């Protein structure tokens, strides 16, 4: 998460956001891919603006 | 009285440009500075 807070004229908060959620995917362990430099990889990347 | 008078009112008012002037004005609905995301490779900045 990168966040940058600030407080508006109200009393509410708006948010400059830049979330990133990301895991390993895992293909077949039976078969000669899994022991060389194949980490498939999967990522969710979210940019916005909320108050 | 005349040279007098006229004497000590083109005397007196030539004896009295801009000032700089700092002002800071807080902005509360909107962010100063650049924003900046990626599309995969790239990075696209919005001034």
């Amino acid at each position: 998460i990168r966040v940058l807070p600030r407080f508006s004229a109200d009393g509410q908060i708006e948010m400059s956001l830049d979330i990133e959620d990301g895991n390993d995917k895992t293909p077949q362990s039976d078969t000669t891919t899994s022991v060389d430099a194949l980490p498939e990889v999967g990522r969710t990347l979210i940019s916005t603006i909320a108050r | 009285y005349v040279d007098m008078v006229v004497n000590a009112a083109t005397m007196m008012d030539k004896q009295n440009l801009g000032r700089q002037k700092i002002g800071v004005m807080r902005l509360n609905n909107t962010f100063v500075g650049d924003r900046t995301y990626n599309l995969r490779d790239q990075k696209m900045v919005i001034p």
